[PDB]
RNA sequence: GCUAAACCUAGCCCCAAACCCACUCCACCUUACUACCAAUAAAGUAUAGGCGAUAGAAAUUGGGCGCAAUAGAUAUAGUACCGCAAGGGAAAGAUGAAAAAUACCAAGCAUAAUAUAGCAAGGACUAACCCCUAUACCUUCUGAUGAAUUAACUAGAAAUAACUUUGCAAGGAGAGCCAAAGCUAAGACCCCCGAAACCAGACGA
RNA sequence: CCUCCGCAUAAGCCUGCGUCAGAUCACUGACAAUUAACAGCCCAAUAUCUACAAUCAACCAACAAGUCAUUAUUACCCUCACUGUCAACCCAAGGCAUGCUCAUAAGGAAAGGUUAAAAAAAGUAAAAGGAA
RNA sequence: UCUCUUACUUUUAACCAGUGAAAUUGACCUGCCCGUGAGGCGGGCAUAACACAGCAAGACGAGACCCUAUGGAGCUUUAAUUUAUUAAUGCAAACACCUGCAUUAAAAA
RNA sequence: AGUUACCCUAGGG
């Protein structure tokens, strides 16, 4: 486990640094998940 | 506690003197200058696709060589708008839910009464 | 002042002013034995060690030698009936030491009925030597 | 639940709800337009209607347009009415035979222009075929201000027409300054072409980049209420003093 | 407080009340009819006449009104009988207890008849609205000193207007009633 | 008599109508929530097609015989929990006007362990047993498979023709369609669970 | 009587045997706490300098050929802010980076009570022989 | 190790006390011999009921191998025909790059 | 067209 890692690779910033990663965000908030990233 | 009440008492009298403040504070920006808020901000559109009321900060060095601002993306690729009508849809859904929970309420109170 | 914008600074500009502050502050007793001259306080968050000092200083007019700061964690350990975990705020805790030699010590703070109670000392228990029998007939 | 409208009149909605519905009105027809580029890439039928071969009866019979995908690069240049052709072939011309994917590209040739009313060489990407209407328009000039925008299909093409409609609009001296002659000569040979500047502004504008100039356009500072109560106060005044 | 809670007789905090509705209950909600504000015409300390259930022609005054339930509680009326102060060996102490009575249960008197009649809200030129009797065209009013302490401010200096209405904010009325000098002018800086 | 049972109403579903949302202050693309720097009909017709499986025009014409807590939304909540992540994804509540009033019914057991012999019964019998009779069931073979038990849930969907029953009748039909007794209308025929794969786009390694 | 463990830091976890009160082989509510010197959190530019290992670095001894640095001019005067600091703890159902101690000054408990059957596991001892 | 096993200790075990699973389970009022096709059928025989501790003969409980599917997937080629492409050439166009049309191979379906 | 002791899935003996 590290914390660096994890928020290196499932972060918030990771996630928008793609159009993927956006759309995986998007997917997270039409479910209404409490937790979009990490 | 001895009197919990006029906690609750300073309190109220506090805000009212901060909401008094604030209107005399609106009123003189209001006639200088005619803005209507304090903090100068914009009508955006984030990542997400959504209209946000981005609030401006402070800077030192203007937007365009500023480097950790232009990261930051007020625009929509394409990809969005199927998101954001899917959203759209599920808000209709909640709102035809709760409009018809409303009328079926309504009926049973005319049955009962 | 919390929960605003500060007015950012340039080199030879104006010095920061707060006429209205935002922060409210407390004064605890300790949970430990402390020296003579420091006492305890409850703080904002945003609020700083200066801040504190020139807040102390100038409303209450208190001479302030130190001051230190801790956060305090609130346990996140206890759940709803939904096994949601409830969380007890954090909070700041300030160490002040005072100045010119001065002490504190925490002050003592804290040192319809007559019909129930009148009803009370007439119970006329239940005689051992009646066995059961209700006491009301006088028979 | 049901939509109150379909779907693909969302965008039409859109242009009448804010900043689209204050655009000027002939931007939004030119948006509203949807008239058929002129065939590139595949035959046009004679008519209407057909005698085929198989029955003996008439038949009516439509051109369907052979999808064309512009690339990028072709906004920067000036191609034809023609791009790149996606489809798929018959391995050897007969249906018998697998499908493979093929891409119909056209032959880009760097060629170097000069623009008489805008007054300056031009090198632009260009195509065969934009060279033949360049050669029936009779100038890159009458090209540019002839051909309407399907045709054209090209962003540059769009920029061009806006500023020679601009310059004629404007009857801008900065063509040939200290040589009025040739610059009436070529402004006068370009009459048809003769529109108002207000119009010329918006024409070839992408629907975003309008949108940006509106903005610029009712961008106001805001006006205090001292000098609107002011106002109101002297008119009040005035009302008085006639009374 | 949730949704669908169920108001009672105990307030909706009290010790009572958290034992009665905790935060996990989840019961059948009541059906009240809605009855807006300002139709609204049983008020505390009014006289009513009771007309269903025990204590039926029995006219009393209403001490709570629990609004969210279109409910009267006639002191001294419609009650039946509780132990309080149970202990382990004591039984405590009888009591009438009260309970609550919709207001279609509750009729209003008027003063002179003292009888149970409708009410309107009729408008009047002194007062904007207030209660009239059907049977008669009388009026039903509404019902039901102080020391200043250390920390309270007198009405003298409460109302006293020390206010002159000007074009400063509190920063510079302040700033220049306290003698603060600032010759440093501000360099302005980017907002986006 | 224990365990337990029972309960209606939270809400939801399908329509109709109507085109929705989005700045208290503050914080949030950096390790997010971080003050601040380089219709209908034409018609299943024409047509297309390993001319076959199939595909198929145009001209033209013009509130509830809904669910009611294993149901109905997954929803008490995208929560708890699971996963590094994308992602997956629950369960459940019931008094009354007032709580400022605290019986009878599954299985499983208990009251109440058992007595030669045997699909556990049936014929009986004065009589429980003793006597006589009696190769558990379902599926698949021509004649091994599964199941502790209780409660709930759980599986046949198409009207061309024909037939029956009506209406009207050389005509029927509320355009189009059919007609050498036909035509119009109705009725009545076509299940559930259970691969490896392949493709597209993400997420991790 | 055991100690192949311990004590700190790192990483991880996040208040998880502190006090008061209650319920439950014999957790809940409330209150309280970790205080910077340790450690994070750095650096004004524009050019321009940075050939000779470590190994006690002295020989020797080599190859795989190495872990390290400034100058010139210009600008510069305000100072001790913010954050980590708790535990019996993590990851899985045994593993764990670094320093210090190498049996402890630190840290622990193999036996719920009895009996002394079989079978089973581990250990010890075993005549004569010593791979049958 | 064995001829050839023996003694002791600990654990386990058995009993007492506390806490307290799982696979399994058509129902069972669950015997032996012989025969048929075996606790249950036929013929003999036996047979009051009831634990606890044992044993492991029977009852009851994986790992392979073959075949089939007009069921898949991969690998190799001189299966089918093709070169979408990539590398080359030849020919058109233009005044070498880019394009269009054919041919030859590698890697490919 | 061969092949799979890497084979895989539904069944059968």
């Amino acid at each position: 486990p590290s914390n660096i890692k994890r928020k290196n690779k499932h972060g918030w910033v990771r996630r928008l640094s793609t159009p993927a990663g956006v759309q995986v965000i998007l997917r997270r908030m039409l479910k209404g998940r409490k937790s979009l990233s990490h | 506690m001895p009197s919990p009440e006029r906690l609750d008492k300073v309190v109220d009298s506090m805000d009212a003197l901060d909401k008094v403040v604030q209107e005399r504070e609106d009123a003189l920006r209001l006639l200088q200058t005619g803005q209507e808020r304090a903090r100068p901000g914009a009508w955006r559109r984030d990542i997400f696709g959504r209209i946000i009321w981005h609030k401006f900060k402070q800077w030192v060095i203007p937007w365009h060589l500023n480097k950790r601002y232009n990261r930051k993306r007020f625009f929509a690729l394409p990809y969005v708008d199927h998101f954001l009508r899917l959203e759209r849809e599920k808000r209709a859904r909640i709102k035809a839910r709760k409009e018809n929970l409303e009328r079926k309420k309504a009926k049973i109170l005319l049955k009962k009464f | 002042a919390r929960n605003v914008v500060y007015p950012l600074y340039r080199l030879g500009g104006p010095q920061l002013r707060v006429f209205r502050t935002n922060f409210f502050i407390q004064l605890v007793r300790p949970g430990v034995a402390q020296p003579e001259d420091t006492v305890q306080f409850r703080i904002p968050m945003e609020m700083t060690r200066v801040d504190l000092r020139n807040y102390l200083e100038g409303i209450y007019n208190v001479p302030v030698a130190a001051v230190r700061t801790r956060v305090q964690h609130g346990s996140n350990k206890r759940r709803d009936h939904r096994n949601v975990r409830i969380k007890k705020p954090d909070y700041k805790v300030a160490y002040v030491q005072l100045a010119h030699g001065q002490t504190f010590t925490f002050p003592d703070l804290f040192p319809l009925y007559s019909m129930l109670e009148e009803e009370r000392q007439q119970r006329q228990s239940s005689d051992p030597r009646r066995g059961g029998v209700p006491s009301w007939f006088g028979l | 639940p049901l939509h109150k409208y379909p779907v693909w009149l969302w965008k039409r909605l859109q242009l009448r709800e804010g900043i689209c519905s204050r655009l000027p009105g002939h931007y939004l027809r030119s948006l509203e337009e949807e008239r058929t580029p002129t065939p590139v890439h595949y035959r046009p039928h004679g008519a209407k209607f057909k005698i085929n071969p198989k029955n003996g009866q008439r038949e009516r019979v439509e051109d369907v347009p052979i999808p064309i995908y512009f690339p990028p690069e072709s906004q920067r240049g000036l191609w034809g009415g023609e791009g790149w052709i996606l489809g798929q072939i018959y391995a050897n011309n007969d249906k018998l035979s697998k499908r493979l994917k093929k891409v119909w590209k056209p032959q880009l040739f760097e060629r170097e222009f000069y623009s008489e009313i805008l007054d300056k060489k031009f090198t632009v990407t260009v195509t065969m075929r934009t060279l033949d209407l360049i050669d029936e328009a009779y100038g890159l000039d009458f090209y540019i201000l002839k051909t309407p925008k399907e045709d054209l299909c090209s962003k540059f093409g769009m920029d061009l027409k806006r500023g020679m409609l601009l310059r004629l609009a404007r009857q801008d001296p900065q063509l040939h300054p200290e040589d009025p002659e040739r610059r009436a000569a070529i402004y006068d040979k370009y009459k048809e072409f003769a529109i108002p500047e207000e119009e010329a502004e918006w024409v070839g504008l992408t629907l975003e980049e309008a949108i940006e100039k509106q903005r610029l356009l009712e961008e106001k500072d805001p006006v205090p209420l001292f000098k609107i109560y002011v106002a109101e106060l002297i008119q009040q005044l005035q009302q008085q003093a006639l009374s | 407080l949730p949704p669908h809670y169920r108001y009672g007789m105990s307030p909706p905090g009290s010790v009572a009340d958290k034992r009665k509705n905790p935060p996990w209950i989840r019961r059948r909600p009541v059906v009240v009819e809605p009855i807006s504000d300002e139709d609204w015409y049983l008020f505390c300390g009014d006289t009513v006449e009771i007309l269903e259930g025990k204590d039926a022609g029995k006219q009393g005054k209403v001490v709570q009104v629990i609004r969210q339930r279109n409910w009267v509680v006639v002191g001294g009326l419609n009650t039946h009988y509780r132990y309080i102060g149970k202990t382990m060996d004591y039984r405590g102490t009888m009591i009438p207890s009260e309970a609550p009575l919709l207001h279609r249960q509750v009729k209003l008197v008027d003063p002179m008849d003292r009888k149970p009649t409708e009410i309107e809200w009729r408008f009047t030129e002194a007062g904007e609205r207030v209660r009239v009797s059907t049977r008669s065209g009388r009026i039903i009013p509404k019902p039901e000193t102080w020391i200043d302490g250390p920390k309270d401010t007198s009405v003298e200096d409460a109302l006293e207007r020390t206010y002159v209405p000007c074009l400063k904010t509190l920063q510079e009325e302040v700033m220049e009633a306290m003698g603060i000098k600032e010759t440093r002018k501000y360099k302005k800086v980017y907002w986006y």
